[PDB]
């Protein structure tokens, strides 16, 4: 829970933090050694890595959505989205290697700043699997939530944003030069 | 002296079936 | 308890329909004033205190509580705060000495209690600038009077103190929390905001001279209460403006382009638009008053028509005692306001060709 | 490296992340080039199977 | 070692010099060292934890501050340091400013009051 | 029971979670222990209470997104004074293993003047949006005190952006 909890943020659950299709990351709730208050900070931060888990399974699940290439744009740039959350887990490894005993709010400190990324991100994948945002839609509908107001959520869509329109730049260097489309299903 | 000794080199190896004290 | 927020609600009101043109001034909300958890106030062995030498121990803990804002086992609070000299109860049946000893420590207990509630009244918007400043300078000498108590709780843990140690350690702290609660009542019972409350601390700088202790403690909080007003005085004395959001300055300008605009009939400006406030002089610049107002007079004139104020001084203005430093800043500033006016009546829109055409 | 600094699983597998990315898709070409009886037919599929999967990465 | 000729090397490696050199300023030593060996305020590493931290929050160092509070746990953490008070009682003394009253704020216990 | 189970129930009630000896979470009137025990948890109880309101409001704000542009970025600094008083819950967890500094009054007096700040701007900003709502960030900034005045002015900065 102190190396389990890094494994189960790491997106490894195990059944102190119950993997659970419908609850995400869940602690079992009842514990003779442990008690409710430590329980709802690991709770808070079993909501990071039930986000992790379910981002991990839709890139593995559509890296290829339906099937086709926008989308697979939107995967690659995702998970390098992401890779600082991953380093920074990497981090409080060894700071842990380092001291034998660090506090759960010392962990809850440092991994506030991810705390608020993830829901972000979360509500522009959700649009795209529900209205089936077919090909440069999505391009629109990353560049609507561009707009954010939360800077690192800002910056953190551009990135996605710059992605995607490199494919889009490729398939009209394409056919703004050679003059022939090369597009299956998409457009 | 003791100081003069501790200018020593370093081993940095590390497991994780060894946390405290492991050189 | 109850009739400071009628005193905040007609403070509310003077700024209210006093400063028309911006947006309406702040407030806070009604249970900060509401809280007893803002304000510092708010088994255990019936064996009716036999053992004499375990009497001391025992008081000393429950006075290592009351000396920072608690009711003890034994000492009690009374609920005043109807007036403001708090009293505190201690057990009756104690051993007399004790009870007597205990009676000359509480002073500094009552000295605490009633400073702490000065400085979470007069931090409310109402109270102006100053007064602001000036429950602002003694939190950090609160911070002292707690420190002395906790190390001497730590003390405690080893058994290595008495009352009679203890009543010598807090004689320091005796006497600072009483200049502040003396503070504190005098800003309380004359109401005092802006310049009148730059006035008393003034005197009370004089009244303390030869100590040498409780003058630094009050010099502290006269220049750490002058930092609003004198940055007001920064720029109503180098250029037109007095921003003055609570009316506490001594120059208060009035509206009176109303009854006086394109045509000048009271050639307004001199007798009736600009007028000095006499209460709200602190009492050190009562010297060079007429000259302070004067010299913002003769700034906005020009700025009538030269958008420009080109006040090339831009002194840094601050209260010090001993060396008199805001009087000539003053009177520098007033011999540029009065040298620009003047030539420039005399360059642009002459006024001897006037008088010959006259 | 093992032999001669900590190391672990979670070291070794974001070290290995751009191995693993690249055997993944061996294990979607080699796929269509196990499961087929004439000699011609079998090299014609896997030889055209590689021509088509390296349109679908451009 | 003993603090006399400890004291020495104190002199050899603020002034560069040899030992044969330098003995008029190790002659001054001895005389404020020797005669004022024995602490003379209680000592609490406490206080000046609470004022180096202080010293550190007016700069507008407000980083540093708290990072000291992470450096002083570790000292504990470890646990070869006897009197931690009198090494942080003089690295704050030996502070400078990168860029007035005391008597008001919190200072240390006089050890008069107790029979020494 | 002891003072040092009021120690460690008392700093989990900072975070403003339900502990073992205080068990009311302001659902009536306020934080609530069932003498150390009373009055000192009626003390820094209040701070989860300054907790729960100024966290209430930003779980609300992040998930509307109509609040708009002032207001993402306000609920992104209403975030970072919040993550700092983490830090001083994990120094505080930390120094644990004394730490009985009068029940810590010194390590929560420099958050409960920054929380009452910041409690302010949440229940004064609510409501408002757009360029209202940079303007009731910039109606705490006629405040001399220099703990206020630097805190609400870095939160302007950071909303009128």
């Amino acid at each position: 829970m102190i190396h389990e909890l890094l494994l189960a943020l790491s997106g490894y659950p195990g059944s102190i933090f119950t993997w659970n299709k419908r609850s995400g990351l869940q602690v079992s709730q009842d514990f003779p050694f442990l008690h409710p208050s430590e329980t709802s900070v690991l709770n808070r931060l079993c909501r990071l890595g039930t986000d992790y888990i379910r981002f991990t399974e839709f890139i593995e699940q559509y890296t290829g959505g339906l099937h086709g290439i926008y989308l697979r744009a939107f995967c690659t740039g995702l998970d390098s989205v992401l890779q600082p959350y991953r380093q920074a887990l990497l981090d409080l490894e060894q700071e842990f290697l380092g001291d034998p005993h660090l506090s759960i709010s010392h962990v809850n400190y440092f991994l506030d700043q991810f705390q608020l990324l993830f829901p972000s991100v979360m509500v522009v994948v959700e649009q795209i699997k529900s209205q089936k945002i077919h090909g440069c839609q999505i391009l629109e509908t990353v560049y609507k939530h561009s707009c954010g107001g939360l800077p690192p959520v800002r910056s953190a869509l551009e990135k996605i944003l710059a992605v995607c329109h490199g494919v889009m730049y490729k398939q009209l260097s394409a056919w703004m030069l050679h003059g022939l489309l090369l597009d299956q299903h998409e457009e | 002296l003791w100081e003069a000794a501790l200018t020593y080199e370093a081993s940095k190896r590390r497991c994780w079936e060894r946390v405290g004290c492991p050189p | 308890l109850q009739q400071s927020l009628e005193l905040k609600r007609k403070m509310l009101r003077d700024k209210q329909n006093k400063k028309n043109s911006g947006q309406h001034l702040p407030i806070f909300p009604a249970w900060v004033y509401e809280r007893p958890a803002l304000i510092g106030d708010f088994t255990a062995l019936p064996i009716g205190t036999l053992p004499l030498a375990s009497q001391e121990s025992a008081v000393v803990e429950d006075l290592l509580y009351v000396l920072v804002g608690v009711d003890g086992r034994y000492v009690s609070a009374q609920p005043l705060a109807g007036r403001q000299s708090r009293t505190f109860l201690v057990d009756p049946n104690l051993d007399l000495s004790i009870r007597e000893l205990v009676h000359r420590i509480l002073p500094v207990a009552a000295s605490y209690s009633a400073v702490t509630r000065f400085i979470e009244e007069k931090s409310s918007f109402e109270y102006g600038q100053v007064n602001h400043a000036l429950a602002a300078a003694m939190r950090t000498l609160v911070k002292e009077h707690l420190i002395l108590v906790s190390q001497l709780e730590q003390l405690h843990r080893q058994g290595l103190l008495s009352l009679q140690k203890l009543w010598f350690y807090i004689q320091p702290a005796m006497r600072t929390m009483d200049i502040l609660a003396s503070l504190a009542t005098s800003v309380d019972k004359g109401e005092c905001l802006g310049g009148s409350t730059l006035s008393l601390l003034h005197d009370r700088s004089f009244s303390y001279t030869g100590d040498s202790q409780a003058q630094e403690l009050c010099l502290y909080l006269t220049k750490a209460a002058s930092a609003p007003y004198f940055e007001v005085l920064e720029k109503w004395i180098y250029r037109g403006i007095i921003h003055d959001p609570y009316s506490e300055f001594m120059v208060e300008e009035h509206e009176l382009r109303k009854e006086r605009i394109q045509e000048d009939y009271n050639d307004k400006y001199w007798d009736q638009r600009y007028t000095i406030v006499q209460q709200q002089i602190p009492s050190f610049l009562q010297k060079m008053a007429d000259k302070i107002l004067s010299t913002g007079k003769y700034l906005n004139v020009v700025r009538e028509c030269g958008h420009d104020v080109t006040c090339p001084v831009a002194k840094e203005i601050i209260y010090t005692l001993k060396e008199r430093a805001y009087v000539e800043q003053i009177e520098k500033a007033f011999n540029y306001a009065s040298k620009v006016l003047l030539d420039f009546l005399m360059e642009e829109k002459e006024l001897v060709a006037h008088l010959r055409s006259i | 490296c093992i032999i001669n600094t900590t190391i672990t699983l979670a070291i070794v597998v974001d070290k290995l992340a751009p191995r693993l990315s690249q055997l993944k898709v061996l294990h979607k070409v080699f796929s269509t080039g196990v499961a087929e009886t004439r000699n011609v037919v079998r090299a014609s599929h896997l030889l055209n199977t590689l021509y088509k999967a390296i349109l679908e990465y451009d | 070692k003993s603090p006399n000729v400890l004291l020495q090397n104190l002199c050899c490696r603020i002034l560069g010099r040899s030992e044969a050199d330098v003995a008029q300023q190790f002659q001054y030593a001895v005389r404020v060292i020797g005669s004022n060996f024995a602490p003379t305020v209680e000592r609490d590493e406490f206080l000046v934890a609470e004022k180096i931290k202080k010293e550190l929050i007016r700069q507008r160092r407000e980083a540093d501050a708290a990072l000291f509070s992470e450096l002083h746990r570790k000292l504990h953490s470890q646990g070869v340091l006897k009197n931690k008070w009198s090494i942080l009682y003089l690295l704050l003394s030996l502070s400078e400013d990168p860029r007035s009253y005391a008597t008001l704020f919190a200072q240390a216990l006089p050890r008069d009051a107790h029979s020494t | 029971i002891t003072e040092a189970a009021l120690v460690r129930d008392i700093l989990y009630v900072f975070q403003g979670i339900d502990g073992k000896n205080i068990k009311m979470n302001n659902t009536e009137n306020c934080y609530k222990v069932e003498r150390s025990l009373r009055d000192t948890a009626v003390r820094l109880s209040e701070l989860g209470w300054l907790h729960n309101k100024i966290r209430r409001y930003t779980d609300q704000r992040s998930l509307d997104r109509s609040f708009g542009l002032v207001g993402q970025s306000f609920c992104a600094a209403l975030h970072q004074e919040l993550r700092e008083y983490y830090r001083l819950l994990s120094v505080l967890h930390s120094q644990l293993q004394s730490l009985t500094l009068r029940r810590l009054l010194v390590w929560t007096y420099d958050p409960k003047i920054r929380l009452k700040t910041l409690a302010a701007l949440v229940d004064h900003c609510q409501g408002r949006k757009g360029g209202e709502l940079a303007s009731a960030v910039h109606a705490y900034t006629k405040t001399g005190d220099p703990y206020m005045r630097s805190l609400v002015q870095h939160i302007l900065s950071l909303v009128s952006h």
